[PDB]
RNA sequence: AGGACCGAACCGACUAAUGUUGAAAAAUUAGCGGAUGACUUGUGGCUGGGGGUGAAAGGCCAAUCAAACCGGGAGAUAGCU
RNA sequence: GCUCGCCGGAAGACCAAGGGUUCCUGUCCAACGUUAAUCGGGGCAGGGUGAGUCGACCCCUAAGGCGAGGCCGAAAGGCGUAGUCGAUGGGAAACAGGUUAAUAUUCCUGUACUUGGUGUUACUGCGAAGGGGGGACGGAGAAGGCUAUGUUGGCCGGGCGACGGUUGUCCCGGUUUAAGCGUGUAGGCUGGUUUUCCAGGCAAAUCCGGAAAAUCAAGGCUGAGGCGUGAUGACGAGGCACUACGGUGCUGAAGCAACAAAUGCCCUGCUUCCAGGAAAAGCCUCUAAGCAUCAGGUAACAUCAAAUCGUACCCCAAACCGACACAGGUGGUCAGGUAGAGAAUACCAAGGCGCUUGAGAGAACUCGGGUGAAGGAACUAGGCAAAAUGGUGCCGUAACUUCGGGAGAAGGCACGCUGAUAUGUAGGUGAGGUCCCUCGCGGAUGGAGCUGAAAUCAGUCGAAGAUACCAGCUGGCUGCAACUGUUUAUUAAAAACACAGCACUGUGCAAACACGAAAGUGGACGUAUACGGUGUGACGCCUGCCCGGUGCCGGAAGGUUAAUU
RNA sequence: AAUUCCUUGUCGGGUAAGUUCCGACCUGCACGAAUGGCGUAAUGAUGGCCAGGCUGUCUCCACCCGAGACUCAGUGAAAUU
RNA sequence: UGAGCCUGUUUGAUGUUCUAACGUUGACCCGUAAUCCGGGUUGCGGACAGUGUCUGGUGGGUAGUUUGACUGGGGCGGUCU
């Protein structure tokens, strides 16, 4: 649900939070945790490549499965679980044969539910199926590029992609930003879409939320010398220039794709 | 007032030391420039 | 519960006096701000000069910075004293 | 040698980093020491550092460095695989007493402990560069059991007081004992055993994982403290005889209880929250190639080994960083008494010091302080500086508001000592005795002894009872920024920077973008509820007209236009 | 008005007397809506103004307690010419 | 379908199909005890993408430089045959 915190220090007016009564409160499966450590946005010759970036709070890494290849053995949910390097929750499955794994959470899946994979699946939330056993006009999520690669669109909390025709060897499918695609229709897709709708309620409240989770502050270019950036100075405010970014190109409106190599899988620029 | 030298062996060893000279192209140059003046102490190892 | 409240250790530097061939090439005395957090501290590591880092003051890079130190071109040029 | 003064959460005690003979003894006063010097961290000579258990070396890894082949670059060189290094982190084992001028968990005395090799006996499925377990991990809060430690009694030894009293309800001192071995408590966690089957753990598995039956309900792991032994020992005021004044040899009393009590231990525990909290080896288990008479593994004895390097001294300072015997800087551990909420503050204990020029006199003026008649900001750019308020408990408290606040708003009243309630109250701790018991570090009842607030009534002294150190001044009207934060080391701390919130725009993943002649890397082990750039700056009511000029986005009919032919 | 030169504009309140402060008027030399407009409880070592208590800031200075300055013995500089 | 040439000859333009150069930061096997590298098999693209020489556009991101004299001081004004 939704809560708001009463207005108890100055810092607490205006926090807004995303409580949940049925993830795990313990500790995660061990056998499936690796090692994860920071940069700073430095890159192998030591220089800021990607500014705004350090500090926050220890995290440990989750191997998470979006191939979905385990086909005719059937699972059983466990549990759901809370996993702090993505924004969408995951959910804990056993599988018949005495294996578990973890998986994205979908909408509407709860303990003790089935799933399955294969060509021969039923159509159901959670259950994976290639693309030319689907029918048009569905609802899918973590959907492939590739035959066999593994999901690369609608990962993140509250996403989905519809399939809207079908000729040949291919699938024409519509994305979030309004962008129609071409992709091979042996590719996979799992029904339904992603969980957490809710993760855009949540008002921070405070700078000490930005900087738990690693964001350092922004210096705008108007407030430095000419030394420093195309903005910079003036005897008091004074602007009088076209925006442009701290290296010399227009923002607010310039266009900056160039791959030749791909434009023949596009058949609408978004809206 | 803290100033501006702080010693520490390790550190001394690791920058300026015999290996470290010896270790890239223009180190060994300086040791040959500091062997043609004819110094009596070549580096920092003690 | 809290980037909550009064206040020592710890981290700072708003006011006055002394000092200015000083006890000190930035200090002393009496008052002053924060003090569970965007906090403070020991050891080691990475970023090199038209380059680095900067919650942005032309700030900092070994008492030196509107372009560091050292050795070379070099006995640069000086219608000037 | 006697008196006086200062510190005592340090100006006491022990270390890491750094320094390297500054340590003890004999001798000397040229230079050094801001003065003299018989003195010294000064000159000269000799002496002093003793380890299977303390560190280092050693086995294992983190950030990161190097890197056979490899990829890339005019040369020089750059980045990386298999590997190899790198602590601030993980991995076996010792306590008490005595001793020198200078060393002590190392030397002596007494009692212990751990890891390897060889040999003899008894039984037996052993074997990894592989699979599984464990090592193994966050912030805040709370209260129960203990110890370090202190106070008062009892016991032992000594005293009867320089000036009134002191044979007593009087004064002084002591009352200490470890590691190891045995018992397994306060408490924490977890159902136990047996049989069958299986698409999983790159091959196998008696191990881990999943499924199905029957039986028993209590089995297992962890754990401070207390108690016994160590100990017929050691230590201990005093006394017995010699003194080069440093000691020698012997003897040696008592050596108990109650109360109070930690920021230390049980605790890597329990409860709760979101920002969701290292790696590998040592250790325990399972098998493959292979050996099966052997090799190996398990247990009890005898025996050998544990090498090499550091060990003196200073360490908030005269020995380290500041050119100085410099009012500055520097990480960890120890924590007594009275008053007190307290690691604040005042006086003391153990311990350590009086800071390396002195002696007189008591002018103007400078520095640091105390008191002041009448007036009370008239001073000054400005209440700058100085003066003033200051504790606990209880009455009582406005406009405005985002309903939390404003608020400790403002303004008042009590406060010492003695006696009674009560020859010590309410509360806390808790022995002897009596019962039960699956017999023990047990359960029920009982109240001796110790400790001990707060309140009411009645008397009494001073000018003053929060008497010393310590310890908020309060109110009214206005500009700016919403708030906590950050900034010009060394003349500017702010209305400047950041901030949570809002909007425009780019980006379909070999993403936009950035560091790189390139290989590659970050963005990100992320996927439009995600990421980059730009402007505004909580919240409330709002954000009107102009596309002529300069940018950006779309169009392609016409006009002009490069190399090439 | 952090914006207004003429300017101490004109009217009202506070004072015996107010170029600063508070409330209004409109003649905006030369305000104005995300290089945002108008408000706003709480917070500020932020700028301006007014009161109570307090006082050596002042009329107007007087006395006392310590460290120098003065004399005696020892050691023994400096800028400048 | 545009030029020669008589349905025959060779070069152009637009388009649909193909595989063998070329790409693969898709899947499997080996060197091997390996998320680099190389080879093998197989899917998807495909004469597109990308690189070398030449050539038109944009380019304060970066670099080297210029911005006159007389004058009752210099600047503004005026002048320079």
């Amino acid at each position: 649900a939704v809560v708001k915190c009463k207005p108890t220090s100055p810092g607490r007016r205006h926090v807004v939070k995303v409580v949940n009564p049925e993830l795990h409160k313990g500790k995660p499966f061990a056998p499936l945790l690796e090692k994860n450590s920071k940069s700073g946005g430095r890159n192998n010759n030591g220089r800021i490549t990607t500014r705004h970036i350090g500090g926050g709070h220890k995290q440990a890494y989750r191997i998470v499965d979006f191939k979905r290849n385990k086909d005719g053995i059937p699972a059983v949910v466990e549990r759901l679980e809370y996993d702090p390097n993505r924004s969408a929750n995951i959910a804990l499955v056993l599988y018949k044969d005495g294996e578990r794994r973890y998986i994205l959470a979908p909408k509407g899946l709860k303990a003790g539910d089935q799933i399955q994979s294969g060509v021969d699946a039923a159509i159901k939330p959670g259950n994976t199926l290639p693309m030319r056993n689907i029918p048009v006009g569905s609802t899918v999520h973590n959907v492939e590029m590739k035959p066999g690669k593994g999901g690369q669109l609608a990962r993140s909390a509250g996403t989905y992609v519809q399939i809207v025709a079908r000729d040949g060897a291919y699938v024409t499918l519509r994305l979030r930003s309004g962008e129609m695609r071409k992709v091979e229709a042996d590719c996979r897709a799992t029904l339904g879409e992603v969980g957490n709708a809710e993760h855009m309620l949540r008002v921070l409240g405070k700078a000490g939320a930005a900087r738990w989770r690693g964001v350092r502050p922004t210096v705008r270019g108007t407030a430095m010398n000419p030394v420093d950036h195309p903005h910079g100075g003036g005897e008091g405010r004074n602007f009088g220039k076209h925006p442009v970014t701290p290296w010399g190109v227009q923002t607010k409106g310039k266009k900056t794709r160039s791959n030749k190599r791909t434009d023949k899988f596009i058949v609408r620029r978004r809206s | 007032m803290k100033r501006t030298f702080q010693p520490s062996v390790l550190k001394r060893n690791r920058s300026h030391g015999f290996r470290a000279r010896m270790a890239t192209k223009n180190g060994r140059q300086v040791l040959a420039r500091r062997r043609a003046k004819g110094r009596a102490r070549l580096t920092v190892s003690k």
